[PDB]
């Protein structure tokens, strides 16, 4: 199970 | 050895004529970088071709020309709230001074009181993620002609000690003859030898930035390997639902492959998606060589796929200049100006 879709940056974790 | 004397002397001279072509790259990059347009008004607005967190990018035409452009479009206020200032001079200046067939090229950059404007080349053949997406996979010549076109780029792009990190198929437009062009330079930076700040996207960040190292230019090489995987699986190595779950998996490490993958593929990706810098490929003493070198490319003439007369494996439709049947429909925002300038001193370069 996982993201399909457009998947966004990230600026931070 | 592997090459007989003909192969290992047009190879050695090959790789020579790479390094000429890298360092006359380099005096032109740093001549535009030393030394190098438009405005609102002069655009009519088509349509919202994509948009984020980091800003979103339209369609527009241009009004004396009749030329189509996509104009990347950044909120001032929403860059200092995100702490994206940097992030965005940087994006601005290192396209003005790139020059590559497989870089976005930019035409135009503004700002007025409330946004700042980028220009470039619209392609109208839409995101690489889009047709994976609708096909499921890529065969592997297919994967692999795009795969070199980034590997390309990236050895274009570290010589100059330029870092992408933003690779995903997501950030690859096709353009009319079938090749890619990268888009979105958000996250690239200069840099010489280690860099620190946590950016990227979940599904494509190397293990040293999730564990918060002053990491270097090989994370581009984790994320091709992310990207191939991707283009010939249909989906990446480390997939979940949320990315705290991503992270972990990227950090464990152990990549399991689809049974259609050849050896020579799966010999390839172990040798990207390597944890440990001192064996990950594109971070040796033999360099980017250790990759273009690979029994997975053994069929692909560098040359070639540098002066585009590989025929493309896929040609999209183009049904006119300023069609946009190759990009999803997004809810339009309007362009807001303020009458007040917002942010002056923190955009002063731009
Ligand atoms: C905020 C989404 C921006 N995009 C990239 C990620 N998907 S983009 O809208 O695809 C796009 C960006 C830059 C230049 C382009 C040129 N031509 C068409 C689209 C273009």
């Amino acid at each position: 199970a996982g993201r399909t879709g457009r998947r966004q940056a990230i600026h931070d974790i | 050895g592997h090459m007989g004397n003909a192969a290992a002397a047009k190879k050695g001279s090959e790789q020579e004529s790479v390094k000429e072509f890298l360092a006359k790259a380099k005096e032109e990059f740093l001549k535009k970088w030393e030394s190098p347009t438009a405005q609102l008004d002069h655009f009519d607005r088509i349509k919202t071709l994509g948009t984020g967190s980091f800003g979103r990018v339209m369609l527009v035409k241009h009004k004396e020309t009749g030329n189509h452009y996509a104009m990347k479009i950044l909120d001032k206020q929403k860059v200092v709230k995100l702490k994206q200032i940097e992030h965005t001079l940087n994006e601005k200046r290192i396209l003005q001074a790139v020059n590559f067939p497989f870089l976005v090229k930019l035409e135009f950059s503004f700002k007025d009181n409330s946004n700042l404007y980028m220009v470039m080349e619209y392609v109208p053949g839409g995101e690489m993620f889009s047709h994976l997406r609708r096909i499921g996979r890529f065969s592997e010549p297919h994967a692999r002609f795009y795969a070199a076109q980034i590997v390309l780029t990236f050895e274009y792009l570290h010589s100059l000690d330029l870092i992408y990190r933003d690779l995903k198929p997501e950030n690859l437009l096709i353009d009319q003859q079938g090749y890619i062009q990268v888009t979105d330079f958000g996250f690239a930076k200069r840099v010489k030898g280690r860099t620190w700040t946590l950016c990227g996207t979940p599904e494509y960040l190397a293990p040293e930035i999730i564990l918060s190292k002053g990491y270097n230019k090989a994370v581009d090489w984790w994320a091709l390997g992310v990207l191939i995987y991707e283009m010939a699986a249909g989906y990446p190595p480390f997939f979940a639902d949320q990315p705290i779950q991503i992270y972990e998996k990227i950090v464990s490490g152990k990549v399991r492959f689809p049974s259609h993958f050849s050896s020579d593929l799966k010999d390839l990706l172990r040798n990207l998606l390597q944890v440990d810098l001192t064996k990950r490929f594109g971070n040796l003493k033999n360099g980017v060589n250790d990759i273009k070198n690979h029994k997975w490319f053994a069929t692909t003439d560098w040359i070639a796929i540098y002066q585009r007369k590989v025929e493309a494996p896929f040609i999209p439709k183009f049904k006119g200049p300023g069609d946009t049947s190759n990009f999803d429909d997004y809810e339009e925002e309007e362009i807001r100006v303020s009458i007040n300038e917002k942010c002056g001193k923190e955009f002063t370069e731009f």
